[PDB]
């Protein structure tokens, strides 16, 4: 019953990709959607059985790499953490499959798209249900492969190929960090199994000679592992790939970027928590990286005019929040916010795709307006998603983000203060750009063309069922899972997550803090909403400053062009390496 | 899903050129010259060409945008374009 | 046109020939000397010193004296 | 009777 | 276009819609069921549950390795 | 609406005042009336 | 507050490390009833509120001591 | 020749400048209600100068105009999705014509 | 569909408007209902039953 | 045969192998010939192998033997793909090739699979040997393992970039217009590589267990303790 | 859209790019196919029936029954 | 013609190999090398059984694995000091 | 039109060095905030004493000597 959870997407992909010429564009959708949906219901029973019944299952098929002591078998580990990720991956994937049935109804090469989606789902299930660091690494690299294959699904384009290759380069540096971390894990414990490493993760207190430096064994491994999460989760160092990866189909952005495969780093940190807990130095780095990311993405996403690109810096900011939530050594809250965000970000992407598809693939917010009356369903669905995203009271983004923000205040240390400040300003910026997206797309006087409005069709049935299910999720799931995950003394996680007695601050987060601290996000959100209304909906449009002030124009260029990361990084690393590889290596050697 | 016929193009282009403050909508034949039949400024020709561009949702490359100086050429260009 | 063979272009073909005939384009200029004496003479020495010193520090941590890696 | 038995007793003979 | 109707691909090509995709879809589903049966039978055998469930769970109908590794001191 | 250029472009956009597209602030909050009514019924009915 | 939950019974309930504070004795029945109610956030209120009152009492008793020691530090330095 | 070439070419560069300025002005002022005043002022910039009749002084005005436009140009302008540089460009392009596929390529004897 | 000046806007089907209004009304009612339940707790006016 | 000399010359082989892995992989990006890009993908792999042999442990020496076989299959399959391209179209410049995904789909799939194998992707025979060599070298010198690990980064760069030129993209009917996908011989020739590359990549325990008795008598020859 | 029968009667393009044989005939095999198919059959037979039937002689099986025997005798 | 069963290697240091001068009797040298390899593999598969014990102690116990597996963890990490042909920690076998 | 030798690899309002300066300022903003967080010294203003667990801070239950 548990191999069927992991292998149904693979069997669907091996029938929709090898024999798609006999099934056509309809059978290749039915096969994959049915297989993924059956995997999703099996994941629902797995949740009823492993997480609620509190009986984990450990399933080993065969040994994969059996050296003298390097043993990394084909093993699957279903615990509370694994199943929480399953009920998210297999449900969002099953809804994206149904969405693509109506989204890819005119695209010629629909069967290959569904095959790629199923193979991505299978690789994500291999990642989450991993017993070793290698079966985890197998999924970790296969999932990036599937992302690359899906970004340039339209191979005829050139921007798609550039984005796909950039994503692979960044993910490969991430896999470099992860590979070094895995090599470090074996050098201490002489095993890659999660059970043995997490059982023996407290004894080692020795030092290594790493790259001409004497470091701490556990700290070095934790930092190297966190490098992989930085690569995959689009953190401060390595994030430029994610905004450019929007050149793929909308269901691609909603699945492999919004919900999953960016939460792979967060999941890896949360699972390796019985190891990260014994390296306090690494936690500081994680907190700082998350704080920096949550502010950089928020500052970058307030001046974008592309509908899809705004909903990517939102994902980057939420990932920064989740990452520095792990930095405060509270992994339950991180996974709770991960599961919450995988509901109101997939909804946002799906609704945005529904708007774009109906508007003849128009993606610029400057060229849509007054769509609220024309698009009632999608307007409501974007309202729900945006209100969840900003953290509206008593909603799905309120039960996790508020906890994240109050936890940083009670972490009385230098690293915690930095994270609290940055994650508090990021709330204001998130509210501003979210409400700007809402206002420009739906409520401003119409700025579109006559032809786009004339050809308007709201979401049909296959693209509305996933939306409605995600809306119900983003309405209720946060409240439903508030108690089991971030409650006091909860045993839902069992042994999945380890928080040492020394660094646990959950009780103080609720009752040690002034009531004002529990209202700062709710006030910054209102301030951002007011600013976004006053600069867009009723404004004399003082933009003349952007045409007379040299600094204002340069400042506008700074936020628009992603803090000048791509331009500087290209010119100073990529061009330099390309110049090397010819001018020295081939020319004179 | 059908490229609109030539006369349908004529209707909208003539509507656009007709709905201009400086021009006289008294006689606007499809075979007229902006700077020789209607007697307009040189610059306002650019405005009419643009208003044609957004109306049909098509981007004219800037080089041949100024080549459009008569209602005749405008219709032919916004007609031979398939994506319009 | 009943041939699968490519219609070779004189510009691409001569470009490829020039890009493959770089053997007789060494000119022993100070830029070539710099590129052959830095990334061919210094970087290997730096790397070799790195491995040797890494072995030395591994030796000293265990208490064993340094090994004559020569 | 079944191929595995003969294969085993043949590989053992070969070795 | 015209030449893309003479290219054989496993996926099927652009805008592929065979005359009998219904029957082919049924056959594909039935074959997937027949290949998933042995996978389920194998999974019900190699699965290990060290902990008895809080409430009767459906996996106690086929799986039999419930509360078996409790004597871990004799593991191999 | 001022100048020859402004007058021209303003006169071209006389279709933007389409009734379905003209005012969208009145539909900013879709179901606030029904939700508030149902909540009031719940609040009064309980006692 | 003097401990009531001994070591063996805390192990039997498998209370997560870090939750084995002075409030554990109330945690055992609460965790028993969360599982029987599928961790629903509106079934086990009587048990949850008692445990949360225990936690709040602990935190307040600790904050009062911290305020007292900070006041002692302040009193000595400025009265030098 | 100058009476038809050295002057008239500027009478075409000016059309170029006006067009790129108008599109940029629409790009900066997102809302249509605001674009009208900005466009009116933009043409007022050109309209006021039409008093010029001598090349000795107009040419540097055109140079300064291009310099000014290149400074206030929108960092991210608007491109039609199917236009070159757009987002729908080369999505599912029409396949090239004349490309044939041969059968039984590698067959012994 | 209704035409004002050439351009026409197709009226949405009844299913979409009803569903959107229903979901939004459910959202508002749920927010208000939750506010009446634990709003004072978030406000800091009264503990769950802590004190 | 020479236990005393191998230990003294170990840093030398590590330095040469690391600089070769770096320089060759950086040079590969600037080649234009199809067969000169793959022939530069073999030097990096064969210099990654000589790190494993000189590590003198079961994971190093034992993983080098698997990387040798995996290379002998993957490179010999990529050369077959290049020969397929050359036999029909008498050219090897990457510039002439593009858009083959629309006219030669089976060849595109096979070329993609062997490109994935070439970049040491898990589930393929190359990843097993690569990771075994890395874990066999980290145990001896942490610095050389990092330099070898940048090798997979550069390999995964150029391996997909080559495929992006050759398979994906728009067709160029001005250069070449007639096409023919893989024949009967070609598919059957590629099959034993497809089956021998996954069989060694998912269950490499069939090959490993035949060598541990012999690769362990090699790891210790001069040592008696 | 999910009811109408398809237009493509048979998959576009011939498999392995070969013109299908004359009616009432068969695809005449080349001079390599039979000697290669019998070899690709005997290979699978030998590997499957040979590797799964050879004795489990190894150093990881002999030692797992010699360490499992002395790890017990220490008690 | 091997006989059905596991391989039979005699477990005894080959007489003649005296470590004062290893290259004296070549026959004993190869026998000694094979023997040493054999006990190193024995001490590897003995350290893997302890790893299995630790693995199934971390899973059966759960949260209490810090006190119920302490004996197994230290035994495993003590039998992992001198595994074999690994880190610089080389046993004097 | 012979092809260039480097014909295999082929934000216009900014230059590489100027954009690098802008990026350095933007990233030095983070360093300034970090130094401000250091100057705040939140550790010295903690309002509760460190939590003290029973049974000698759960020594036995955390792997300590029995
Ligand atoms: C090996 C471990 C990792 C496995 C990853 C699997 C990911 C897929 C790998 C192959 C992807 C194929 C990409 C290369 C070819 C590019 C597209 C192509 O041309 O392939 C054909 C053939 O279709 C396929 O792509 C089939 C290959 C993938 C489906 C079979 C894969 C089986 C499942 C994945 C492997 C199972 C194990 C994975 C886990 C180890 C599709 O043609 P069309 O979609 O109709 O469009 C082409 C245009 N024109 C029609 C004009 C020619
Ligand atoms: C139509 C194809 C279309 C594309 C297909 C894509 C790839 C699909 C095939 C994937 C690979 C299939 C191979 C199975 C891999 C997983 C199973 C591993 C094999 C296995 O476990 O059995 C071992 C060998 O027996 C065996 O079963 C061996 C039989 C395998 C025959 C493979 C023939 C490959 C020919 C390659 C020739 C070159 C070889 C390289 C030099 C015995 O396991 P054990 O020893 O532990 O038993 C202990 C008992 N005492
Ligand atoms: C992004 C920034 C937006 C742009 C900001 C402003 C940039 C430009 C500002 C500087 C431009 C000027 O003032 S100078 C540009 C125009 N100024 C003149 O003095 C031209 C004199 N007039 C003529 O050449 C002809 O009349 C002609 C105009 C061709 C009409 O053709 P007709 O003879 O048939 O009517």
């Amino acid at each position: 019953m548990y191999l069927l959870i992991v292998f149904l997407p693979l069997l669907g992909s091996s029938v929709a990709g090898f024999f798609g010429r006999f099934l056509g564009s309809e059978g290749s959708a039915i096969m994959t959607t049915t297989c993924v949906s059956f995997s999703s219901i099996l994941s629902l029973i797995a949740f009823y059985e492993v997480a609620l019944g509190a009986s984990a299952c450990y399933l080993r098929i065969a040994p994969w790499i059996s050296s003298e002591m390097f043993d990394a078998s084909w093993g699957f580990l279903f615990d509370s953490l694994t199943v929480v990720m399953l009920i998210v991956v297999t449900f969002i994937s099953s809804l994206v499959h149904l969405y693509s049935i109506s989204y890819m109804s005119e695209d010629p090469h629909s069967p290959r798209f569904m095959c790629y989606l199923s193979i991505f789902t299978f690789f994500m299930l291999m990642l989450v249900t991993g017993d070793n660091f290698l079966q985890l690494f197998l999924g970790w690299e296969g999932v990036g492969l599937a992302s690359y294959l899906l970004i340039h699904f339209w191979f005829t384009r050139l921007q798609a190929d550039k984005a796909a290759i950039k994503a692979m380069l960044v993910n490969r540096v991430g896999d470099f960090g992860l590979a070094l971390g895995i090599l470090g894990c074996f050098t201490l414990f002489q095993t890659v199994d999660f059970s043995t490493i997490f059982a023996c993760a407290s004894v080692p207190r020795n030092s290594w000679i790493f790259c001409n430096m004497r470091l701490n064994a556990i700290s070095l491994i934790c930092i190297l592992l966190f490098i992989g999460a930085v690569g995959k989760s689009a953190q401060i160092g390595l994030h430029t790939w994610l905004p450019d990866a929007m050149e793929g189909p909308t269901p691609v952005s909603a699945l492999i970027h919004a919900a999953t495969m960016v939460t792979a780093g967060v999941f890896m940190i949360a699972r390796c928590s019985p190891l990260f807990e014994y390296s306090p130095t690494a936690l500081i780095v994680i907190t700082f990286a998350g704080a920096m990311t949550s502010f950089l993405a928020a500052t970058t996403g307030i001046l974008q005019n592309d509908l899809k690109r705004v909903i990517a810096y939102s994902t980057c900011s939420q990932l920064g929040y989740m990452i520095f939530a792990c930095g405060i050594s509270n992994y339950s809250v991180s996974v709770f916010h991960l599961m919450n965000h995988a509901f109101f970000k997939a909804l946002l992407f799906l609704s945005a795709g529904s708007v774009i598809h109906a508007m003849s693939d128009e993606q610029d917010m400057r060229k849509m307006g007054g769509l609220a009356s024309s698009f009632p369903l999608t307007y409501a669905m974007m309202l729900i998603g945006s209100l969840s995203l900003i953290g509206f009271p008593f909603l799905t983004g309120f039960y996790s983000k508020d906890v994240i923000l109050e936890l940083a205040y009670t972490k009385y240390t230098i690293s915690g203060n930095f994270a609290f400040w940055l994650g508090s300003v990021s709330v204001l910026f998130t509210s501003y750009y979210s409400f700007r997206l809402l206002f420009l797309t739906f409520l401003v006087p119409t700025n579109s063309f006559g032809r786009d409005i004339s050809r308007c069709h709201d979401a049909p049935i296959p693209m509305a069922i996933p939306l409605i299910l995600l809306a119900l999720g983003s309405l209720f799931v946060g409240y439903l899972a508030k108690d089991m995950m971030i409650g006091l003394g909860t045993n839902f996680w069992a042994n999945s997550l380890l928080v040492l007695p020394k660094n646990e601050i959950l009780a103080e987060s609720e009752f040690a803090a002034p009531t004002i601290i529990k209202l700062i996000p709710i006030l910054f959100s209102t301030l951002g909403a007011f600013v976004a209304y006053n600069v867009n909906l009723v404004a004399d449009q003082f933009q003349r400053a952007f045409q007379t002030s040299t600094f204002c124009n340069r400042l506008y260029s700074f936020f628009n062009k992603r803090w000048f990361f791509d331009q500087v990084l290209n010119d100073f690393l990529v061009r330099s390496f390309l110049r090397f590889g010819y001018e020295v290596s081939f020319e004179a050697l | 899903d059908d490229h609109l016929s030539r006369e349908a193009v004529v209707d909208r282009v003539l509507d656009v050129v007709k709905s201009f403050p400086k021009v006289d909508p008294s006689k606007v034949t499809p075979e007229v010259h902006f700077q020789n039949d209607l007697g307009l400024d040189s610059l306002d020709t650019v405005e009419i060409v643009m208003a044609i561009e957004e109306e049909f949702k098509l981007e004219i490359p800037d080089k041949e945008a100024d080549k459009i100086d008569s209602c005749s050429l405008a219709i032919e260009y916004v007609y031979n374009h398939p994506m319009s | 046109g009943g041939g699968m063979e490519t219609n070779k272009n004189k510009f691409i073909e001569d470009w490829g020939s020039a890009r493959e005939n770089l053997e007789h384009n060494f000119r022993w200029t100070r830029r070539n000397f710099a590129l052959i004496g830095i990334f061919g003479i210094a970087l290997p020495i730096i790397v070799y010193k790195g491995i040797v010193k890494d072995f030395h520090m591994q030796d000293e941590d265990a208490g064993r004296p340094h090994r004559k890696f020569l | 009777g079944f191929i595995m038995e003969f294969a085993e007793n043949l590989v053992l003979r070969l070795m | 276009g015209d030449f893309r109707a003479k290219v054989w691909s496993m996926t099927g090509g652009p805008n592929c819609r065979p005359k009998h995709w219904r029957r082919n879809t049924a056959i594909a589903m039935f074959g997937v069921f027949l290949v998933c049966i042995p996978i389920a039978k194998l999974s019900a055998k190699l699965e290990q549950r060290p902990h008895m469930p809080v409430r009767p769970i459906p996996s106690q109908i086929w799986c039999k390795n419930f509360g078996t590794k409790d004597d871990y001191e004799k593991e191999h | 609406p001022l100048g020859t250029t402004g007058e021209f472009f303003r006169r071209r956009d006389e279709w933007r005042k389409h009734p379905m597209l003209s005012n969208q602030m009145r539909h900013a909050l879709p179901g606030i009336g029904i939700g508030v009514g149902a909540f009031c019924v719940y609040l009064v009915g309980e006692q | 507050k003097k401990m009531i939950a001994t070591q063996e019974e805390m192990s039997a309930a498998k209370i997560a490390l870090g939750s084995r504070d002075m409030c554990a004795h109330l945690l055992i029945p609460l965790n028993k009833c969360r599982q029987a109610e599928f961790y629903l956030p509106w079934k086990c209120e009587d048990e949850r509120h008692v445990y949360e009152k225990c936690e709040y009492e602990l935190v307040m008793e600790r904050m009062l001591a911290m305020k007292k020691i900070r006041e002692e530090e302040a009193l000595a330095k400025q009265n030098k | 020749a100058a009476y038809f070439a050295r002057r008239a070419a500027q009478k075409e560069r000016v059309r170029i400048l006006y067009r790129r300025a108008l599109k940029d002005t629409l790009n900066w002022a997102v809302h249509r209600h605001i674009f009208y005043r900005d466009a009116s002022d933009l043409r007022e910039k050109f309209n006021v100068n039409q008093d010029v009749e001598d090349v000795d002084r107009i040419d540097k005005l055109i140079a300064h105009g291009e310099a000014e436009y290149n400074k206030w140009r929108h960092p991210d302008p608007y491109i039609v999705p199917w236009a070159p540089g757009g987002s729908k460009f080369c999505r599912n392009p029409t396949p090239p014509a004349g490309i044939e596929i041969v059968y039984n390529y590698g067959l012994e004897d | 569909g209704i035409t004002y000046k050439g351009v026409t806007v197709h009226t949405p089907k009844t299913w979409h408007t009803v569903t959107g209004k229903g979901l939004c009304a459910v959202m508002w009612f749920w927010i208000l209902y939750r506010a009446k339940q634990d709003g004072p707790v978030v406000m800091g006016w009264r503990h769950p039953w802590d004190g | 045969m020479f236990p005393e000399a191998t230990l003294c010359f170990t840093p030398f082989i590590y330095t040469l192998s690391a600089i070769a892995i770096i320089y060759t992989s950086l040079t590969t990006l600037r080649q234009i010939d199809l067969k000169k890009i793959i022939a530069y993908s073999s030097v990096a792999h064969m210099n990654l192998v000589t790190i494993g042999m000189f590590s003198l442990n079961i994971q190093g020496i034992g993983g080098s033997i698997l990387l040798m076989l995996s290379h002998g299959l993957v490179s010999s399959a990529l050369f077959l793909c290049v020969g397929v391209l050359y036999d029909r179209h008498k050219t090897r410049l990457v510039r002439y090739y593009g858009g083959l995904v629309s006219t030669m789909p089976n060849f595109s799939t096979i070329f993609f699979f062997f490109t994935l194998a070439n970049m040491s992707l898990p589930g393929t025979s190359s990843f097993i040997g690569e990771f075994l060599i890395l874990v066999g070298a980290f145990q001896r010198n942490s610095l050389v393992a990092t330099l070898a690990a940048l090798g997979m980064i550069l390999g995964a760069a150029y391996s997909l970039w080559l495929y992006n030129r050759v398979v994906s993209g728009n067709l160029k009917p001005d250069f070449l217009h007639k096409f023919s996908d893989l024949n009967g011989r070609e598919v059957f020739i590629f099959i034993p590589f497809l089956v021998g590359l996954v069989w060694m990549g998912v269950y490499p325990k069939v090959f490993l267990d035949c060598m541990h008795t012999s690769v362990s008598n090699l790891v210790q020859h001069g040592k008696f303790h | 859209r999910w009811a109408t029968p398809g237009h493509e009667e048979r998959p576009k393009g011939y498999f392995m790019n070969r013109t299908p044989p004359a009616p009432g005939q068969s695809r005449k095999w080349e001079d390599w196919e039979l000697p290669c198919y019998i070899t690709s059959f005997l290979t699978i037979v030998i590997l499957g029936v040979g590797l799964n039937a050879k004795p489990d002689l190894s150093i990881e099986t002999w030692a797992h029954q010699k360490a499992l025997e002395r790890l017990e005798m220490e008690k | 013609g091997r006989k059905k069963g596991l391989p039979e290697f005699e477990e005894s240091a080959p007489d003649g190999f005296d470590p004062e001068n290893p290259y004296k009797d070549p026959v004993a040298m190869v026998e000694m090398r094979e023997h040493i390899v054999r006990e190193k593999w024995i001490q590897i598969e003995k350290a893997k059984i302890l790893r299995e014990k630790v693995k199934w102690c971390y899973r059966v116990e759960g949260v209490n694995h810090y006190q119920k597996c302490r004996h197994l963890v230290q035994q495993y990490l003590d039998s992992t000091r001198g595994v074999g042909w690994g880190k610089d920690h080389r046993p004097i076998s | 039109k012979p092809l260039s030798v480097n014909d295999e690899l082929m934000a216009d309002t900014v230059g590489k060095y100027e954009a690098l300066a802008w990026l350095s300022g933007g990233l030095g903003f983070f360093v300034g905030l970090g130094l401000l967080a250091v100057l705040n010294d939140k550790a010295s203003k903690v309002p509760f004493t460190p939590r003290v667990y029973p049974y000698d801070n759960l020594r036995v239950e955390l792997g300590g000597e029995p």
